[PDB]
């Protein structure tokens, strides 16, 4: 079979892709700790900064 | 949705039904209701007919004419039996069947 | 003054606003209302607080 | 909230930079009438669009009126559409 | 400091629009002004509406014009030395936040629905009057 | 905060390489079907032939006319590119890998796709060319055209998700992908989406010499490379789009075997590839439309239809309270 | 100060635009888009006004003025079309 | 939820019967059955019985619309006073539409999208005068804006009618830029827009302790917008040429229906706008500039239409005499000059439609029209003479009254002037009488008859304006019934 | 009624579909919904 | 003319695509059979004794 070679740059754009998706995220849990959350509302906001200054007080 | 039903001038005659539905007052059509909502339908097919003579429309004219005067017609006749039924109107028949 | 609010919850200036209403309603002159009227429309945006604050700015800068 | 769109500006920058260096680098080496209408048809159905987005977002809210209230409107700019139509503002 | 360069620029740009000589470059810089008047829409807090302005005024309106232009041719004084963390926060309204679409819709198409309607009446009479004005069919 | 330049440079990045090998990709699996092999001679199987072609236009000097306008001629190029890449910022690719977490996500991809329409106009005046300005005014008609279809699938989409988040949207399709119910209106956003960005059936810009020629017909090697680029990525962003909303962004196919337990940024890759190779296929199976015929299509087969689809949607999710 | 920096912005693009309109009898592109440029002051003049004292009777008219504002730039390219086929003056 | 809608109930059907209109006149204009009909005279004829329905149906319900009041207070709010002005815009917009009907045919002018448009007018205008907010005003304004640019250059191969389309279309944009600059001015000073809310927070107080700057301005911004629309000097910058280059149907309409919606809109704004300090003066100082310009302005006019155009500007400064009152008697002389102007105004436009058919131009064309047609010379005369306010006849009592009115206030400078600007406007009115009984010149122009619609529209005018000062009560009463309902 | 109705939908199939997609879509809130409120 | 049974069919043939579906198959059966193509500076093409070539 012959018809995968057409595939393999199909398979590197792919994966490419996937590399793509996948920096953001092994980066942004690097610097942060925990990955990104979706949401962050005003209530997400607003634990967010209140966790930030409890933590520096304690 | 809050709706709210409420005439700032209340109604002169007796208060029967306050909020009737649509059905009904459907269904409250008098015979002068009747009357008035053909003759306007009548009077829109007539002017239908008579204006669409000159551009070759003979027809067609007149059935739009007649959409225009039966929705107007229809309009009145629920508009006067409505208020009729609220109240603000000359009743006389009304209190006579309640 | 009309009581929607822009997060959704409720108008900021709606409680001073709709008490002004509320007490104009039944008050035949328009300067016994003048105490709320005031009020209310200081809740828009501020026209003393910031003419406090302000001022003790400038009273404490003065003491050069 | 808005905090949210710090990113997509740099974002923006850092396009622009590299767009920039991109065509930066080989150097170191008669009047028509339809499109107007077809614009102007755009622009409507584009406010339409603009309408939509709220509706459809905040529509478990608001049941069995603001529907109507939508249709009415919809119906209205589809009269005008038709009107659009016949009088030959769609083919060429 | 991002608010004063954001409106000279785009102070800039429109003191551009109605001077520039050509059309083109004048309707390039009507697209600028509404460009950087997004942004602060968007600063201010309201993001619908600075989506709305790129998608209505620079998405439908502008290139309206290009499609015409290409033929035919007391305030709080700066203290923040005790007003920094004055800021009361109330955290009865930070749960179920509305976004900007939905606390719109809430009262856009159900409320003030004339409005709307008589705005749809607008649009539908601009639509008429482009083509009885602008017409040459054959 | 030093670090969001690193994540948006992991972005751009690999999109830039993956237009590159997507130019091979099609080149090669257009030629296999007609009984060729395409490209094999450079690399392993054509590999290094996107390099070889990128290095051919740094290099031989660009021709750079500039005879209208030095700035704009130059500009048009570089603003399109910027409007392909910037809506990448809200594309959510398994949960977190997302690079902005707009609550407007649909809104802000609508406005970038209608935002693009300039980029082929300044283009098309810029060049003192008739047959490239009222070619180029012709294809940015049509995107203008399509552009309100687009809008109209997004409102249906809308309607069943309930939030402009497009990371919700993916986890509003657990239970079913919206490809099940409103199967047409996904073939709808397809066709919409190749009409969208000029390929297969609609692509007039490649339509040679005959009354549109193109908005890059006199442009350098880096100029026309730009343009190559950014309606390349459009593609790529636009098959993206049609996969995250009618197909499940990252969710597998229907999870009852135990290997679906492999990660989810790999669905959304083969999910793409999959809409990318229906893009070449339609490419290479059907004949052109002419420009009139296309616009009278786009304005009364798929505006129409997909309005009665946004009423039939919302009629029945508010006739069952079926809203989310 | 918050509030001054964005109304006399908006204030100055409307006097702008009244500059634009009112500094050339022809060049009707310009004074077609001065209106626009007004529009746009008197919009953001709403929509600040709105956030500024926590109401929502802003932003619903400042969301409508949009369609005034697309149907007069209609109107006035339509009328702006129309006048060369008869007169032909810039 | 449906018996909500008897409030709102007639404009739903003038919409609805527009609507329908419009489809027919699309389906049937195109169909190749019938060879592309003119179809302008059919939906005309639909149009003129359409307006009388929904009349009817306005009038009869006189003790409806105001159901559900509650419901519909954000939005709009009916009284009284906005049943008497709807009733009588009904009206004038019937007696226009059956008016221009022999320019359909002799003229060869067949767009049925005219008659359309016209409605489309009256409906934004019938929502304009129940218009109880700052939102609803500035929709329904725009809403008849964009129908009057559009009709202003309906005509498209001629010359005057696009031009004055365009200068239509750029003042109107920037009045109402103004206006609403002013409304968003006052709307973020005070955080209301409702008029209830309005007419709450600055009617107790206005410079009496202090003042604002914003909310003065703005109502000074809403004043200018105003008195744009309604073309008072010196906002009137290019008015006459509007009235010469739009067709004259269009002017007939143009010159009556929206000056009474406006008025309507300032009457109701004025019962919030209790300054006193900020919009009487200045309605004062128009109304004088007004009357000045308009009287030493149409002397010297040779056309006809363009006469016309500075008579309706004077008539506007002499209306803008009686708000400048501001009292109950003010506005009864308000409205009863309104009513008369247009009765009068009406006139005149069935008398230069008539002479339409032979393309009247200047005032010299209509010279011997005593013998050619002594009947229509003479009825042309009383129109004159009305306007000129000469006693037996209607158009003195309105001037009567309104100078009555001026002199309740004590505004003793508005009366000479009055009387000075009405001498001089009579003046030119009898030159007119001249240039037809008197002098004949050496070529004469016949003119052909008209039509029974103009016939009759004329003679039922013609003997309201002489036979009015006989039995003037009924609309006495009306207007200050209308006055009084103004306020409560 | 049935003669004219299919030579109008034979020419134009895409608009007669998408008149009884909007049919329904009209129709299921008009009369399914309110019979379906009252159990 | 039309019976009510064969515009429907028709009607849905042209909705569907089915008539270009056709051709989208049709065009995928030569993808994964055989190729034709030669590697020339290899293998080269099937000449003649006839040839006429460089004298
Ligand atoms: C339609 O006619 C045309 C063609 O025929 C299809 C072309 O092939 C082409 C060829 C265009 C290309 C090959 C674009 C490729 C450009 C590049 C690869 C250079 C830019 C890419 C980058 C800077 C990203 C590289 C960085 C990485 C991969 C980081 C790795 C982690 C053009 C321009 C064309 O106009
Ligand atoms: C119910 C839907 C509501 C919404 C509808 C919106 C429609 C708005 C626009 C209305 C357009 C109406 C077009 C329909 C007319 C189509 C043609 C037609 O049906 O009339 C026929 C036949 O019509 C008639 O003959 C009589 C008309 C019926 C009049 C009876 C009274 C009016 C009807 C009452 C009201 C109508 C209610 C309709 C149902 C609600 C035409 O015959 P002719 O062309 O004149 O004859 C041939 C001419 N020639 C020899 C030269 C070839
Ligand atoms: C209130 C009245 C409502 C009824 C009005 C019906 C509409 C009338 C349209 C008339 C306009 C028209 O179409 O023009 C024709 C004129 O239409 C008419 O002649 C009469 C139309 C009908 C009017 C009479 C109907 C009486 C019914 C009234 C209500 C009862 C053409 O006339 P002609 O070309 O024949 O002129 C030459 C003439 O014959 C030589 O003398
Ligand atoms: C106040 C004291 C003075 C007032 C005195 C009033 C006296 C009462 C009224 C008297 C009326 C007498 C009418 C006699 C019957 C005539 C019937 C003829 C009707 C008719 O012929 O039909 C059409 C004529 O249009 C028509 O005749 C109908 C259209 C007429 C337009 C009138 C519009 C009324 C609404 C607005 C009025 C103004 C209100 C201002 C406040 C066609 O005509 P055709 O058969 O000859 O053929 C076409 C020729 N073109």
């Amino acid at each position: 079979l012959v018809w995968l070679e057409a595939m393999l740059p199909l398979g590197i754009i792919g994966g490419m892709l996937c590399i793509m998706g996948n920096s953001q995220y092994y980066i942004h849990k690097a610097y942060h700790g925990r990955p990104k959350h979706i949401g962050h509302d005003e209530w997400d906001v607003a634990m967010e900064r209140r966790d930030k200054k409890v933590v520096e007080k304690a | 949705m809050n709706t709210d039903i409420t005439a700032l001038e209340k109604a002169q005659y007796p208060v029967v039904d306050r909020n009737p539905a649509f059905t009904k007052v459907v269904g409250n059509f008098s015979t002068l209701d009747y009357l008035r909502f053909s003759t306007i339908t009548g009077i829109s097919v007539t002017v239908g007919y008579l204006s669409g003579i000159k551009p070759g429309i003979k027809g067609p004219s007149m059935v739009t004419g007649g959409l225009i005067g039966l929705m107007g017609g229809f309009m009145y006749a629920y508009q006067n039996s409505a208020g009729r039924l609220m109240g603000f109107f000359p009743n006389d028949g009304e209190v006579a069947s309640y | 003054a009309s009581g929607w609010g822009i997060t959704g919850n409720k108008g900021r200036c709606y409680d001073f606003w709709m008490d002004f209403s509320e007490c104009m309603s039944h008050c035949r002159e328009p300067k016994d209302c003048t105490l709320l009227r005031e009020d209310y429309l200081e809740c828009l945006h501020h026209s003393k607080e910031f003419q406090r604050r302000n001022r003790i700015y400038k009273e404490e800068q003065r003491k050069l | 909230m808005m905090l949210e769109f710090a990113p997509i500006f740099i974002y923006l920058v850092i396009s622009l930079l590299v767009s920039l260096i991109l065509l930066g680098v080989p150097f170191l080496f008669r009047f028509d009438i339809r499109f107007y209408l077809v614009s102007i048809l755009f622009l409507i159905f584009d406010l339409e669009v603009t309408f939509f987005f709220p509706w459809a977002v905040s529509l478990n809210k608001i049941d069995l009126f603001g529907f109507w209230s939508m249709m009415a409107f919809l119906f209205i700019l589809t009269i005008g559409f038709l009107y659009e139509w016949k009088r030959g503002a769609l083919d060429w | 400091m991002i608010l004063s360069v954001l409106s000279s620029l785009a102070l800039v740009s429109g003191l551009m629009v109605v001077r520039a000589k050509n059309p083109v470059h004048s309707v390039l810089f009507f697209i600028l002004v509404f460009c950087d008047t997004s942004g602060l829409l968007l600063l201010l807090g309201l993001d619908f509406f600075a989506m709305i302005f790129l998608v209505v005024y620079i998405g439908a309106i502008a290139v309206l014009f290009l499609f015409v232009v290409m033929m035919f041719h007391i305030p709080l004084l700066p203290t923040q030395r005790n007003t920094t963390s004055l800021r009361y926060t109330v955290y009865a309204g930070k749960v179920r936040s509305w976004t900007n679409l939905e606390t719109l819709g809430n009262l856009l198409y159900t409320y003030y629905f004339v409005w709307f309607l008589v705005s749809s009446l607008i649009l539908l009479v601009a639509m008429i009057g482009a083509i009885v004005l602008t017409m040459h069919r054959t | 905060y030093i670090a969001v330049p690193a994540e948006i440079l992991g972005i751009i990045l690999p999109l830039l390489l993956g237009v590159a090998f997507l130019v091979l990709a099609e080149r090669k699996v257009m030629a296999f079907v007609q009984r060729r092999k395409g490209p094999d001679v450079v690399g392993s199987f054509g590999l290094l032939q996107p390099l070889a072609d990128g290095l051919k236009l740094i290099l031989k000097e660009p021709i750079s006319p500039s005879s209208a306008n030095f700035f704009l001629f130059r500009m048009a190029p570089v603003a399109t590119f910027m409007l392909s890449l910037v809506a990448w910022a809200v594309v959510p690719f398994d949960y977190g890998m997302v690079l902005s977490d707009l609550n407007i996500g649909l809104l802000y991809l609508f406005a970038i796709s209608s935002l693009g329409v300039y980029g082929i106009i300044i283009a098309g005046r810029s060049s003192n060319s008739k047959y490239a300005f009222l070619g180029a005014l012709r294809s940015a008609a049509q995107m203008v055209s399509y552009e309100v279809s687009i809008g109209l699938i997004l409102i249906t989409v809308l309607i069943c998700v309930g939030s402009c988040n497009l990371s919700e949207i993916v986890m509003a399709q657990k239970q079913i992908w919206f490809g099940i119910p409103l199967f047409p209106v996904l073939v709808m956003f397809f066709i919409s989406c190749l009409a969208e960005t000029n390929r297969a059936p609609f692509d007039l810009p490649e339509a040679e010499a005959e009354l549109v020629a193109g908005y890059n017909v006199e442009y350098s090697s880096m100029g026309f490379a730009l343009f190559f680029l950014g309606e390349y990525a459009n593609m790529i962003l636009m098959s993206g789009l049609c996969t995250l909303f009618f197909l499940g962004g990252w969710l597998p196919i229907l999870d009852l075997p135990i290997f679906k337990k492999i990660p989810g940024s790999i669905w959304f890759s083969i999910k793409v590839l999959f809409f990318l190779f229906l893009y070449i296929w339609v490419r290479a199976a059907f004949p052109r439309y002419r420009y009139d015929q296309l616009m009278g299509l786009g304005w009364k087969v798929f505006l129409p239809l997909s309005l009665a689809w946004v009423v039939s949607v919302s009629g029945l999710l508010v006739t069952f309270q079926w809203l989310p | 100060m918050d509030l001054i920096k964005y109304f006399t912005f908006s204030m100055i693009i409307f006097i702008l635009g009244i500059w634009g309109i009112l500094l050339n009898r022809r060049n009707i592109l310009i004074m077609l888009m001065s209106i626009e440029l007004m529009l746009l002051a008197v919009n953001l003049n709403f929509l600040v006004f709105s956030v500024s004292l926590d109401d929502m009777m802003g932003q619903v008219f400042a969301l409508l003025v949009l369609t005034v504002a697309a149907a007069e730039s209609a109107i006035g390219l339509a009328i702006f079309v129309i006048t060369f086929r008869v007169r032909g003056t810039i | 939820m449906f018996n909500l809608f008897l409030a709102v109930f007639p404009e739903i059907f003038i919409i609805n019967a527009t609507f329908i209109l419009l489809i027919h006149g699309v389906v049937f204009s195109t169909s190749k059955k019938y060879d592309y009909p003119p179809l302008a005279s059919n939906v005309g004829w639909l149009g003129l019985l359409s307006v009388l329905i929904t009349l009817l149906l306005l009038a009869a319900g006189a003790p409806l619309l105001t159901i559900a009041h509650l419901f519909w207070n954000n939005l709009f709010r009916r009284d009284n006073f906005t049943y008497f002005c709807q009733i009588f815009l009904l009206l004038s917009t019937a007696g226009t539409i059956s008016m221009c009907f022999d320019f359909f045919d002799q003229e060869r002018f067949d767009a049925f999208e005219f008659i359309v448009l016209i409605l489309l007018s009256t409906c934004g205008m019938l929502f304009m005068i129940s218009a109880y907010d700052l939102i609803a005003m500035y929709l329904a304004i725009e809403l008849q804006s964009l129908c009057f640019y559009v009709i202003a250059a309906s005509k498209r191969k001629s010359e005057f009618s696009t031009e004055a389309g365009l200068k239509y279309l750029i003042l109107g944009a920037f009045s109402s830029g103004i206006l609403l600059f002013g409304c968003s001015m006052i709307y973020g000073s005070t955080g209301a827009t409702h008029f209830d809310q309005l007419a709450k927070i600055l009617t107790g107080y206005e410079i009496t302790g202090a003042r604002s700057s914003g909310i003065f301005m703005g109502i000074l911004f809403i004043a200018v917008g105003f008195l744009f629309k309604i073309t008072a000097v010196p906002f009137h910058m290019w008015a006459p040429d509007i009235y010469e280059g739009s067709p004259t149907p269009v002017t007939a309409f143009l010159s009556i229906a929206p000056k009474i919606s406006i008025f309507a809109n300032i009457l109701r704004v004025f019962i919030y706008g209790s300054y006193g300090a900020t919009l009487q003066q200045i309605f004062f100082f128009c109304s004088i500039a007004s009357m000045i310009l308009g009287a030493l302005a149409a002397m010297a006019q040779t056309k006809v239409k363009r006469l016309l155009a500075y008579s309706s500007i004077g008539h506007v400064g002499y209306i803008c005499i009686g708000f400048s009152c501001g009292t109950i008697e003010g506005i009864q002389s308000l409205l009863i000059g309104i009513f008369i102007y247009a009765l009068m105004t009406m006139d005149a436009f069935a008398i230069v439609l008539a002479l339409r058919q032979t393309r009247v131009k200047y005032i010299a064309d209509l010279g011997a029209l005593a013998k050619t047609n002594p009947i229509l010379a003479i009825t042309f005369s009383i129109t004159m003479f009305s306007y000129a306010g000469i006693p037996p006849l209607a158009g003195f009592c309105s001037k009567f009254y309104l100078f009555f009115a001026a002199l309740g206030c004590g505004a003793y400078f508005l009366a000479l002037v009055g009387v000075v600007t009405s001498v001089i406007g009579c003046f030119y009115y009898i030159r007119l009488v001249k240039r037809m009984f008197f002098d004949t010149p050496r070529t004469w122009i016949l003119y052909e008859p008209m039509d029974r619609n103009k016939s009759l529209l004329l003679a039922m005018t013609s003997f309201f304006i002489t036979l009015f000062l006989l039995y003037p009560s009924p609309l006495f009463s009306v207007t200050h019934q209308m006055a009084l309902s103004l306020y409560l | 009624v049935m003669e004219k109705l299919r030579m109008f939908v034979a020419q134009e199939p895409v608009v007669a579909a998408s008149c009884l997609i909007g049919g329904v879509g009209l129709f299921l809130p008009a009369v399914v919904r309110p019979i379906l409120d009252s159990l | 003319s039309k019976d009510w049974n064969t515009v429907f069919e028709r009607s849905i043939n042209t909705l569907f695509l089915t008539e270009m579906v056709r051709g989208l198959s049709l065009t995928l059966k030569y993808f994964f059979d055989p190729k034709v193509t030669i590697n020339y500076p290899f293998e080269k093409g099937p000449l003649s004794p006839r040839f006429r070539g460089e004298h």
